[PDB]
């Protein structure tokens, strides 16, 4: 069934599973036309497909050309997501194929199930968690590779850098979700936190800075403060 | 005009013959129903006064044999049987009529309900859904499950309706996932109509039979089948115009006939709101929409 707080540790067992987030697949800027009407202009997007155990993000870049001449783009975006995820599963060796795919929004369930009919044994699951994966485009280099693409393109990389050398996948995912929740609630502040100390750099092949364990505790505390702050700035508390 | 005699009525029972129902008291001198219109299938059905659980009954066509009802005290139910001795049967029936021990099927069709509910229902197709080939009539009851229900357990006693599943390989062409799931016309017209049913008459016949089993026996899997077959048409953008007009008539008389007090359990809110208000065919079922809105506006 659905994924919630009670069955949280299943994410880190040894059954291969993927989260799929479609919140950045279809992206637009809304603007006024010369006549004073409103129009949308699509910009490049991405499917966010993440193995939470290994950190493997199969980032599928969605070029604006895929929307050309198409109607009801928000509905097509869910089916395009499902088509790309199905194609990704088919491209993986049998022993790398997921046993479950968890979709972060319920509207993805039917499109993915229909595209995955060939894989009756892969469970397609919703979740009750409010995961912050929409903020993946607040990761500088990730936004840059998606906005530089001139054609459809796939980028496989570990969204947890080298963290698993030092911490468990449970802890890595908690850090990731905390960073992304912070970037979602106040991006400028969150990014200021991450870079304030220029002596801590980001490796050429890394998204996040090379913090020591002690510095991550500090960082992580500062991201919590931010999320509590913003929550007071929001609700006045 | 044809007759279904009864050997006797040893147990108190409500008997129904199509949309008609009447009460027979324990050992009341009842010897069946006469004046049954030739040319239609019919269903004779039963609900024991002492156990309203298990409504059960028999689909039959009087052109296919001489049929009677006899209570079996071992199996505890009224059983249909065929009398092969034609002289013996006419004699029995003539005596029972002479003695006026038979209730009369009304010759008062004004509200043309039975023809309209069974227009496409054929006994030969019934006998393929209900497999029991030694008999010319078909037993159905409340509890019988469908082939599709058993996929999700006794097969001999199953309703073999045509399996419809909108999220199946049969329904969805590789490469047309979104197209085929949002517009089921391929599934309806090529897979089901051309491929399995052959023509719309056989499709409507199964749809009508499923509704009747849902209504007369509360058979839940038949109700699921009736709604599926409706939804497949309503969710197809491309449907022959003659099928839509006929569907509207079929559903009109089904809604007209449904007991007002059973609408809560035999009508699926989701399918009906979808079909009347969201589907491709939302504007093509005028009669059905008007009766639904005036009779069950709560559902909508
Ligand atoms: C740079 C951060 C993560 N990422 C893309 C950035 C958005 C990667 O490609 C990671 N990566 C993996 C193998 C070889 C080179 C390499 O850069
Ligand atoms: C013995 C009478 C049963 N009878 C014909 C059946 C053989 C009916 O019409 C049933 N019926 C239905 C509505 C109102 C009255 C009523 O009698």
């Amino acid at each position: 069934g659905a994924m919630n707080s009670s069955n949280y540790a299943e994410l880190f067992n040894n059954d291969i599973k993927l989260f799929v987030d479609d919140t950045n697949v279809y992206r637009v800027t809304v603007h006024k036309t010369f006549e004073g009407n409103v129009a949308t202009k699509a910009i490049n997007g991405c499917i966010f497909t993440l193995n939470p155990k290994t950190g493997h993000l199969f980032l599928k870049i969605i070029h604006t050309s895929v929307w050309a001449g198409q109607k009801r783009l928000s509905q097509l975006a869910k089916w395009k997501t499902a088509e790309e995820v199905s194609a990704l599963v088919r491209s993986l060796p049998k022993e790398e194929q997921p046993k479950q795919i968890i979709v972060t929004r319920k509207a993805m369930l039917d499109p993915l199930e229909v595209h995955m009919l060939d894989f009756p044994n892969i469970a397609i699951r919703p979740t009750e968690l409010r995961l912050p994966f929409s903020a993946a485009m607040s990761i500088d280099k990730l936004s840059d590779v998606v906005m530089k693409a001139t054609e459809p393109q796939m980028v496989l990389f570990n969204i947890y850098d080298d963290w698993l050398d030092r911490i468990s996948s449970y802890t890595a995912f908690s850090r990731l979700t905390l960073l992304l929740r912070a970037l979602k609630t106040n991006e400028e502040s969150a990014k200021m936190i991450l870079l304030s100390d220029p002596t801590i750099t980001i490796k050429s092949y890394h998204l996040w800075p090379s913090f020591t364990d002690e510095q991550w505790i500090t960082i992580e505390s500062q991201m919590r403060d931010l999320i509590l702050t913003e929550y007071g700035r929001k609700y006045n508390v | 005009m044809n007759t279904v005699p009864f050997t006797s009525a040893p147990i108190e029972v409500t008997i129904g013959i199509d949309q008609y129902s009447f009460n027979v008291k324990e050992n009341q001198p009842f010897h069946g129903i006469k004046d049954i219109p030739i040319g239609h299938v019919h269903v004779i059905h039963f609900q024991h006064a002492d156990n309203s659980s298990m409504r059960y009954g028999y689909w039959f066509d009087c052109r296919m044999g001489n049929f009677y009802i006899q209570y079996d005290p071992k199996d505890g139910l009224y059983k249909m049987m065929e009398e092969r001795d034609g002289a013996k049967f006419e004699n029995i029936v003539h005596n029972f009529k002479e003695r006026q021990m038979m209730v009369s099927y009304p010759k008062i069709d004004e509200d043309d309900t039975w023809y309209n509910l069974t227009e496409f229902v054929q006994m030969d197709k019934i006998r393929k859904i209900v497999r029991k080939d030694e008999n010319q009539f078909s037993y159905v009851d409340s509890s019988m499950t469908t082939v599709q229900e058993n996929e999700l357990s006794d097969p001999a006693h199953s309703l073999n309706y045509t399996v419809i599943n909108f999220k199946s390989r049969e329904a969805i062409r590789p490469g047309h996932e979104m197209e085929d799931f949002l517009d089921k016309s391929y599934y309806l017209n090529t897979v089901m109509l051309q491929g399995i049913f052959k023509n719309s008459s056989n499709y409507f016949g199964e749809l009508q039979f499923a509704f009747l089993n849902a209504m007369f026996f509360g058979n839940y899997g038949s109700s699921l089948q009736w709604h599926a077959m409706i939804e497949l048409i309503c969710s197809s953008a491309t449907v022959p115009k003659h099928m839509l007009d006929k569907l509207d008539e079929i559903l009109y008389y089904q809604i007209k006939t449904l007991p007002e007090q059973y609408s809560d359990i035999l009508l699926n809110e989701r399918v009906w709101n979808i079909c009347l208000y969201s589907s491709f065919q939302k504007n093509s079922l005028h009669n059905t929409e008007k009766i639904m809105e005036n009779k069950y506006p709560e559902l909508l």
